[PDB]
């Protein structure tokens, strides 16, 4: 819960955090 | 920066145009429109980091 | 059709050498299109708001697959609602204005017992067909 640390990778962890939900989104327009 | 026909618009515009802010905040938004239809929490925090 | 049950409407009494613009008829079917607009609205904002409880409430990633499936028909469906309200006020216009009841390609005139079946028609039979024919023929 505390302030982001210094060093830690967040450029991966934004990348995955957008990318594990991408299977309950529809792949055809909606 | 007003709308002078209507439909989607380019998001090269937005950032020339309008400015580094509005365009990122294009992004999130819109992005975060189709995620929190199907009940999905993404914080904005990592759609930033990517913008 | 129910839809005459729902009302307290009987079928309409055509006489004789009955026209087909009085005070009471364009009043007759004001009412109708009107109340059949207001309950399409009505209809169209369940709908949204049946679809919005869905997109609140999470599902569990097992019955994500059904719920999915659900919510994508819904859409569409509620799409096609939107469109059909549309015809309608745009039918009635035809009414208040003085084009209603003919067939667009052809000047022949569309039955009268036709078009209280299908209010919307834009074609006759002959005309109408032969679209849906060049239709599967121009796309598949
Ligand atoms: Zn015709």
């Amino acid at each position: 819960g505390h302030i982001i640390n210094k060093g830690e990778a967040i450029g991966v962890i934004a990348a995955q955090s957008i990318g594990e939900p991408g299977t309950q989104l529809t792949m055809r327009t909606f | 920066g007003d709308v002078i026909s209507d439909g989607p618009e380019a998001p090269h515009d937005i950032l020339r145009l309008r400015g580094v802010h509005a365009v990122t905040r294009y992004i999130v938004n819109e992005v975060q429109d189709v995620y929190r239809l199907q009940g999905v929490k993404i914080n904005d925090k990592h759609i930033e980091v990517i913008v | 059709l129910s839809i005459l049950a729902i009302a307290g409407v009987e079928p309409y009494q055509e006489k004789p050498g009955e026209e087909y613009m009085n005070e009471a008829q364009l009043a007759h079917f004001r009412r109708i299109l009107e109340a059949w607009r207001n309950q399409l609205r009505d209809e169209v904002d369940r709908t949204v708001t049946h679809m919005q409880d869905e997109a609140a409430n999470f599902p569990d990633p097992v019955d994500r697959a059904a719920q999915e499936e659900e919510f994508s028909l819904e859409l569409r469906n509620r799409d096609r609602e939107r469109k059909l309200i549309k015809k309608i006020e745009k039918t009635l216009k035809k009414v208040e204005d003085e084009d209603f009841g003919y067939c667009e390609s052809c000047g022949v005139e569309i039955g009268i017992r036709r078009l209280e079946a299908r209010p919307t028609a834009d074609l006759c039979i002959d005309c109408k067909t032969l679209a849906e024919i060049r239709e599967k023929q121009m796309a598949g």
